[PDB]
């Protein structure tokens, strides 16, 4: 849950746009002078999605494997294809599933993207992973999903 | 006989937390205060 | 203490990805070991990436250039994805320019083939124009240790040149797991199996043998004054 | 990572005790005949690791489900006589 | 401090001094294992 | 089978209490019911364990 | 990078901080945890490994005149900790000839050769008018936490073995603070601490510490079985 449940701060409002609010480069401004805290709701955008965008999951991850962001912040970042607004712990989560099924693409159209993972998706996933992948598989998932998720309780402490 | 702790001893305090003894971990592991000193105990918040 | 000095395996792709064990080993060691590699490996293991872009006609970091069915960012990131090293050994920085025709599919290969450079993946899609196609590219690459963004350092080269993240670290990931294997009587002792993966650079083995040299060089600090 | 390929092995049988009671005699004259009665021999045998390394995987039941799914093998509901087929096993190293 | 690796883990722990009882149960005095052995001249099947 | 045993308290030569702790029972410390440790504690998941 | 500074203010035969001035960014952790790890678990030294004790035949057992009981004293026995001084050395006995109406207190130990108690105060028995004591304690060398249910040292009929905790490192921590030092505002500051008995020094124990990190190391050597499936 924890590793896929996006950071929603408060400070702004005053902030996001269809066009442009003041100016993109500005608007990214804003966050540095205290003023109005990253991954905040405005209009179109957060500036989250603006201070960072990843060209590859490795580069997103790899950014939170130094003081950068935080797993649940969220981030311009294409994964397979396409720009995704989503988050760094979303992305790893993806990957977990697919990189432990031996197919990166069908897990990303079994899983529920864009949203929190808990008891009732994941049972769902379970078995409709069992559906489209024989136990063998699934028992495979089983026990990444129970590695990640002993050991992602732990590290956020 | 003398007999110390072992992996499937029970512990318990008076609060009603029950619960089996299921690793013991050497002192390099087990988390520590910043001064040096390490816990003694690990208890799952879940059972709350 | 009993036992023998252990065995190390490792289990090789041939450029990027390279698996690693180091077997029988002491109740611990797997992560007294595993730990400090895996950060050195994504810290410390000297790289070169692209590090600014100035495109002919309109700046700033989210325009559309008219030609160009991309836009400056897909462009800009696309950039990033490319690996490149460096011949001359006392090199500390280039620029790369591009001549773009008319109707066609850029690749990275399409910039200019200049020696001192040896271009790693020259089959990346960099952009495409349509009919008229005008995009003029020079972009500085540059010596770095770790992850370093545009935000902090701020290339300057020209004035509508933009400045871009930094990834400069031929490991783009690196993950271990420290499980325990039976030695007789013994049911516990540890056995460490490091997983690397890098660019086209440098190779696994390489960044860990790298790495393993940068700790051992470290702990040499350690010495009364 | 459970059983070598259990899902493809299933799909072989009209029903899943039929699975369970053909690996059982397969493994059953397997092991009499001092597994001198292979059908996927040469480098396709099932293998263990030691504080040597790679000998030959002890166990029967394995045997018969990698040896099973090579389609080589033939079973059958009532084709062959069992009063015969028990004799004529006796052809390359019995017990 | 996790003590396998230096860092933290993020979000503070709360930590303290608790009394704990170890009770009467103890896997010493549960648990055996039996293969073959005296089979009863009774009833004819292992006990004893 | 819990075996109690008691353990001395006093000091050769002392004034004593009219009926203080001559000596300790089995789960007695100092003549305050003593049924098991004190332990610095985390509460936090480990990794499963 | 320029090169760091290595502060040592070492105090007692126990206690020492030591430091390295300008460190990498993130290095900190990224040494000073392998090390207090080793540290915690490898460094090697002493403990009382066996016992004998006068007119007493087993554990559970209990002296006239002597206010303690064999486990209180085994128990006590197990704090006590020994020098020593010929690197030769591999285990000897100390001897507490005791008497009377005293209070034992480990100093009261027999004064041996190459040898010393390091604890002195720490009672190990308190005796009443009678009470006899004499005792032969065993004291060898070892690494780590080997108890006596393992181990077992037969010294003799009626000896009792007891449980041995070996380190000589006490308790470590290490400090990744903010140095000032004309590069980046993002430089760590390694200050590592160690606690001893007064047997092996905190500089004694940091030195041997990395040499065991050192040689682990040294073991990403000779590369094995290799061509994957490609």
């Amino acid at each position: 849950y924890y590793i896929t449940q996006v950071r929603k701060e408060k400070k702004g409002a005053g902030m996001a746009f269809a066009t442009p609010e003041e100016a993109l480069a500005a608007y990214e401004r804003g966050e540095v002078a205290l003023n109005a805290p990253i991954v905040v709701a405005g209009r179109e955008t957060s500036v989250g999605r603006l201070k960072f965008v990843f060209a590859n999951p490795d580069e997103a991850l790899l950014a939170v494997a130094h003081g950068l962001l935080d797993l649940q912040d969220v981030v311009t970042v294409r994964y397979l294809g396409r720009r995704l607004e989503t988050s760094p712990g979303r992305i790893l989560f993806a990957r977990i599933v697919g990189e432990a099924v031996g197919d990166e693409k069908v897990a990303q159209e079994l899983i529920q993207m864009d949203v929190p993972q808990e008891k009732n998706s994941l049972k769902d996933l379970v078995y409709q992973a069992f559906l489209r992948l024989g136990m063998e598989k699934t028992a495979r998932l089983l026990d990444a999903l129970k590695y990640y998720g002993f050991t992602l309780s732990t590290t956020s402490g | 006989q003398k007999r110390k702790l072992q992996v499937g001893d029970k512990l318990a305090n008076r609060h009603g937390n029950k619960g089996v003894v299921a690793k013991i971990l050497p002192v390099e592991d087990m988390p520590h205060l910043p001064d040096g000193t390490p816990v003694d105990v690990i208890l799952n918040p879940l059972g709350v | 203490s009993k036992l023998k000095a252990p065995v190390f395996t490792a289990t090789t792709q041939g450029d990027h990805y390279g698996e690693f064990v180091l077997e029988p080993l002491e109740r611990g060691f797997g992560v007294t070991l595993g730990n400090p590699l895996r950060r050195i490996l994504l810290s410390s293991i000297p790289g070169t990436a692209v590090t600014s872009v100035y495109i002919e006609d309109v700046l700033h970091e989210f325009s559309t250039i008219p030609g160009v069915k991309e836009d400056v960012v897909e462009i800009i990131l696309n950039l990033k994805e490319l690996v490149v090293r460096f011949l001359d050994p006392k090199m500390a920085s280039t620029t790369l320019i591009l001549r773009a025709e008319g109707p066609k599919e850029v690749r990275a290969g399409d910039f200019t083939p200049s020696a001192d450079v040896e271009i790693m993946n020259p089959d990346l899609h960099i952009a495409t124009l349509e009919e008229g196609g005008k995009l003029y590219m020079e972009v500085r690459v540059d010596r770095g240790v770790g992850y370093v963004p545009a935000e902090r350092h701020g290339i300057k080269d020209r004035i509508n040149a933009i400045p871009v993240d930094a990834i400069f670290s031929p490991v783009r990931r690196v993950a271990f797991q420290v499980e325990d294997t039976r030695l007789g009587q013994r049911t516990d002792l540890d056995k460490l199996t490091l997983r690397i993966w890098t660019d086209g650079s440098v190779t696994p083995l390489e960044a860990l043998n790298q790495a393993v040299a940068i700790l051992k060089e470290h702990l040499n600090y350690f010495a009364n004054p | 990572m459970a059983e070598p390929g259990i899902d493809k092995l299933f799909g072989m049988v009209d029903s899943k005790y039929r699975l369970t009671v053909v690996v059982a005699k397969r493994a059953q004259q397997l092991l009499r005949h001092r597994f001198k009665n292979t059908v996927l021999e040469p480098e396709e045998r099932p293998k263990m690791r030691t504080l040597e390394g790679l000998y030959d995987d002890p166990n029967a039941v394995t045997w018969a489900m990698k040896e099973l799914l090579t389609g080589r093998l033939f079973f059958g509901e009532n084709l062959v006589p069992e009063d015969r087929l028990q004799k004529e096993m006796e052809r390359l190293y019995p017990t | 401090y996790d003590g396998r690796t230096g860092e933290p883990f993020e979000g503070p722990i709360v930590v303290g001094q608790m009394f704990i009882m170890k009770l009467y149960h103890m896997v010493e005095d549960k648990m055996h294992a039996r293969s073959t052995g005296p089979y009863s001249l009774i009833t004819q099947q292992p006990l004893g | 089978g819990t075996a109690f045993d008691q353990r001395p308290r006093v000091r050769v030569g002392q004034r004593v209490k009219k009926g203080d702790l001559l000596a300790d029972g089995p789960a007695s410390e100092e003549g305050f019911l003593a049924l098991g440790q004190n332990v610095l504690v985390a509460i936090m998941p480990f990794d499963g364990y």
